[PDB]
């Protein structure tokens, strides 16, 4: 069911992430804390005791002093926190601290959704901001050659028909994507394309 | 893309 933490850090390597990536991990993500450099992770909503639940990806550019966060369904944080019990406040408050000079940092997040409501690939779609955060840290949301290859619908229409065939183009153009950039992927395609179906949360 | 939001927090 999903993505496991093995899949998703082969991938983020095979898209040029590696020198940037923090790796991956539960709802204790410390932050961005070593140095003021360009970084990424991607983190569950969940401790790893729960055997985890949604993934999320977070970037740091030292340029803006902006930590984006991404969630392939463009929750709100108040949204986050409702349904996966999922804040990441402390997070905030110790990179602000660790990283800027006048403890203040700019919060960057999606309002838009890619993924569909009963889809498994929100690790994927994850590995894919990444890459658009890696080669593109100043405008990684839209507007460059990555994201531009997905459409973003408003998260308030998530579980409407009209917006189905979109939410599946975009699933379609994230393993076009992958597979062109990832060997790992390519290697693994079948296992992973059926475990993170359009379709999967309904087929449990 | 997706659209987005940016806020301004301060610790
Ligand atoms: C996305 N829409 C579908 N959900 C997932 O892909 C969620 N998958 C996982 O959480 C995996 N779990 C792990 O890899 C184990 C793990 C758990 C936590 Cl909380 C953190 C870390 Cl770093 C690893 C999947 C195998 O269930």
């Amino acid at each position: 069911s999903g993505s496991s933490e093995q899949e998703l850090a082969a991938i983020v390597r095979d898209l040029g992430c590696g020198p940037y990536f923090l790796g991956t991990h539960d709802k204790r993500f410390p932050g961005f804390l070593a140095g003021n450099k360009l970084a990424c992770a991607i983190v569950n909503t969940a401790g790893r005791e729960t055997g985890g639940v949604h993934w999320l990806a977070f970037g740091w550019n030292p340029r803006s002093r902006t930590c984006y966060m991404f969630d392939p369904f463009g929750f709100s944080d108040r949204r986050l926190k409702q349904i996966y019990s999922f804040e990441y406040e402390a997070m905030l408050r110790r990179s602000a601290l660790a990283l800027s000079p006048d403890r203040c940092l700019s919060l960057e997040q999606s309002t838009q959704t890619v993924q569909g409501p009963d889809s498994a690939a929100c690790g994927l779609f994850c590995c894919m901001f990444l890459h658009a955060f890696v080669h593109w840290p100043d405008r990684p949301m839209d507007g460059n050659p990555t994201m531009n290859l997905l459409t973003g619908v408003p998260n308030g229409m998530l579980q409407s028909p009209q917006v189905l065939p979109t939410l599946r183009r975009n699933q379609e153009k994230l393993y076009r994507f992958l597979a062109h950039h990832s060997p790992y992927f390519r290697s693994h395609r079948a296992a992973i394309e059926h475990a993170t179906a359009f379709d999967k949360m309904k087929q449990l | 893309g997706v659209k987005s939001l940016k806020r301004r927090r301060c610790y």
